[PDB]
RNA sequence: UGAUGUAUCUUGGCCGACAGGCCCGUUCAUCGUGAUGGGGAUAGAUCAUUG
């Protein structure tokens, strides 16, 4: 064929892992990413070297791998834990952004925290009950099952 | 037996028996084998299908079935697959992933390496990259007429592994 | 006429979930498929000389392309002079081949 | 040539208006922003790489239309303007302005290039020059309009 | 270890209650011993008393309240003296 | 009959992302009718302020 300015194309990305997003303008799109607000999107776009309107399936391939570098980890922007490296187990390590799976993974790490340092949010785990605070008066079916016929 | 103690090597190196890229995962729940899609770029050739025999308990009743596939390679081919699949997890880094009997195996998804997400359709995330490191008289174990067991003296050791891998690039 | 099933402790029902759902667009926007031609002159070539004028949404319908997808295209043949666009606040307005 | 100009400085749909504005804006020397924006400044949306048409100039503008009829007026009188800060449903909100930082560098300036004062109570009050370049464009606007 | 004056949490430090403070310091010199039959709650955890026998009384007993190994960058009354109130309506 | 963005006891003003702490005193870019740019439930991290 004719090499027309863009192949046909259309694209698939795994970005952090397993996921594919498309049919979006990359400002967007990029809001999906297991990483961004539409305060977020925006700035990495224009840090990148990346237009709004371009949606991210589109791009060719070397404006996509700044992205997956720029969302982790990119310029007047860092994040480090520091302290001095007493602590043990669990901190902050400084708002991990990051985002995504390694969030989810260090959410487990997180609920398996509470629980062995036997702090009140752990022992709510354990038990299953909702952590920060709800009405209670009804609204909670989720938590512990299904309404659960009458009772006793 | 080990009988190091001579005067040595170019039959006693080691080398690349092969790397298989094998894919676990099931029809339906990701589709057909889709993420044939993905050992086909990442290796450069096409995988081959696997069906299963014996148990399960689990849905998984068809048997004869697609439900996974595989890309064994070896050559240049593999070898060409290892500096890429070799760079990516980090280094360095670690004993416990090789057996003492000198093989080694890692995951990650086959959006790893350089490749185009876009051609692939779908990504899935893990599954044996395999690597078997023999030295050259594999042969007698392999081949048929006169298959002979591999002795203690010629089967490779972990330690001897990580040498030659650890000698090239990570 | 009827709504769905019924709740379970739990629990709601539904019943409802829809056609489906291609005309993604600005991707097909950008590769020759639809931008090129046919999705020009088919949907809008074509449409007009049955009716001179219609809405950009009517349009929009009954030529299944999304809204923004013929917006460029009409943008484009608007450049040309084949057609003439005139406004609205809602977006919509109408749209115009030719005044004859 | 005046007499739609002049007016229409006061009465014109600001949308035209600021739009009309911000282009003979981006000639001035300034807009040093000194990196303040980026933190995350406004309403979603809107951390400022939209803004180079968008949000900087519009704002800019945005004042200036106000400041003649309105003055005297103050950084409160411009925080608030745009912004929601509703009491919430508590499912919302809403979106959440700043804007003590936002109308502060706005403000700035503008006084360096000569265009606003401060009293000592009443805010700051509209300059010779300030009319000046906002009804000589209103000028350029009533004509596009009519 | 390494440490010094200073240390982080979020608008809690400034003067805080003597009777429990006077104690504390007590076992550092005599010696890991005995749990410590305090109810105040409003004392800021501070790395000094690290790895010691405390208890608070939530209520009626006492409930041993170590300061592990784990234990510090949190509020005191969260360890051992509010998991009685929550535990016996998920027994 | 939507969404969002822009536009249509308090204060002056210098410094700030909310949250503060002081010196004086409907327009239109977007939305493509999408369980999403819907929806904000929930949970974690963490900063200030009332106390």
């Amino acid at each position: 064929m004719s090499l027309i300015a863009g192949e046909e194309f259309q694209h698939i990305l795994r970005v952090l892992n397993t996921n594919v997003d498309g049919k979006q303008k990359i400002m967007f799109a990029l809001t999906s990413i297991k990483g961004v607000g539409r305060r977020f999107s925006n700035i990495v776009c224009k840090k990148a070297d990346i237009d709004m309107n371009k949606r991210a399936g589109e791009l060719s391939a070397e404006e996509m791998d700044r992205l997956m570098a720029v969302v982790h980890n990119p310029r007047q922007f860092k994040v480090p834990d520091w302290f001095l490296n007493r602590k043990k187990d669990y901190k902050d390590g400084r708002f991990s952004q990051v985002v995504s799976n390694a969030v989810d993974m260090k959410l487990r790490d997180d609920l398996e925290r509470l629980k062995k340092i036997r702090n009140h949010r752990g022992l709510r785990h354990y038990w299953g009950v909702r952590v920060r605070g709800q009405h209670t008066k009804t609204t909670g079916r989720r938590g512990k099952t299904v309404g659960v016929s009458k009772k006793r | 037996m080990s009988t190091e103690k001579k005067q040595l090597n170019p039959m006693r190196d080691i080398k690349v028996q092969k790397l298989v890229l094998n894919i676990s995962v099931g029809e339906s729940g990701d589709r057909l084998t889709r993420a044939s899609k993905v050992l086909e770029q990442l290796s450069g050739q096409s995988p081959v299908f696997s069906k299963a025999r014996y148990t399960v308990r689990s849905f998984g009743i068809r048997r004869n079935e697609k439900i996974a596939c595989y890309v064994t390679i070896r050559g240049e081919k593999a070898m060409q697959l290892l500096e890429s699949g070799l760079k990516v997890k980090e280094y360095e880094l670690l004993r416990r992933n090789f057996s003492d009997t000198g093989c080694f195996g890692f995951g990650i998804q086959e959006h790893i390496d350089l490749g185009m997400k876009y051609d692939p359709s779908t990504g899935i995330y893990g599954m044996d990259f395999f690597v078997v490191l023999e030295r050259a008289g594999y042969r007698v174990s392999r081949r048929r007429r006169c298959k002979a067991r591999v002795g203690i003296h010629q089967r490779v050791t972990k330690e001897d592994a990580m040498k030659w891998f650890q000698v090239k690039y990570e | 006429p009827p709504p769905s099933s019924k709740p379970a402790k739990s629990g709601g029902g539904k019943q409802k979930k829809k056609k489906w759902s291609k005309g993604k667009q600005k991707e097909k926007v950008n590769n020759s498929v639809l931008f090129d031609k046919a999705t020009y002159d088919k949907l809008l070539s074509e449409v007009p000389k049955y009716k001179q004028i219609t809405p950009s949404v009517l349009s929009e319908r009954l030529r299944i392309n999304g809204s923004l997808a013929r917006q460029a295209i009409k943008d484009l043949e608007s450049r040309g002079a084949i057609r003439v666009v005139s406004v609205h606040s809602s977006q919509l307005i109408y749209t115009r081949a030719t005044n004859a | 040539m005046a007499d739609s100009t002049a007016r229409t400085v006061k009465d014109v749909n600001p949308h035209e208006f600021v739009k009309a504005y911000s282009a003979h804006l981006k000639r001035s020397g300034k807009m040093e922003l000194p990196e303040w924006v980026d933190i995350v400044k406004t309403a979603r949306f809107k951390e400022l790489p939209p803004y180079d048409p968008d949000w900087y100039y519009t704002r800019a503008a945005s004042i200036a239309r106000k400041i003649y009829l309105r003055q005297g007026i103050g950084v409160g009188g411009f925080q608030k303007i745009y912004g929601g800060r509703q009491r919430n449903g508590s499912r919302p909100p809403h979106f959440c302005k700043s804007s003590g930082a936002i109308s502060r560098n706005i403000l700035q300036q503008l006084q360096k290039m000569g265009i606003i004062d401060v009293d000592p109570k009443g805010g700051r009050l509209i300059t010779s020059q300030g009319r000046r370049d906002l009804d000589q464009v209103a000028g350029r606007v009533d004509v596009t309009i009519a | 270890l390494k440490r010094k004056p200073m240390a982080l949490i979020k608008k809690l430090r400034k003067a805080k209650k003597d009777a429990p403070a006077g104690e504390k310091p007590e076992p550092v010199r005599t010696h890991l011993r005995n749990m410590i039959i305090v109810p105040e709650m409003i004392g800021s955890i501070v790395g000094v008393y690290n790895g010691k026998t405390f208890n608070q009384v939530e209520i009626k007993p006492e409930m041993i309240g170590h300061y592990l190994a784990e234990f510090s960058i949190s509020y005191k009354p969260v360890k051992h003296g509010r998991p009685g109130i929550g535990a016996t309506h998920s027994s």
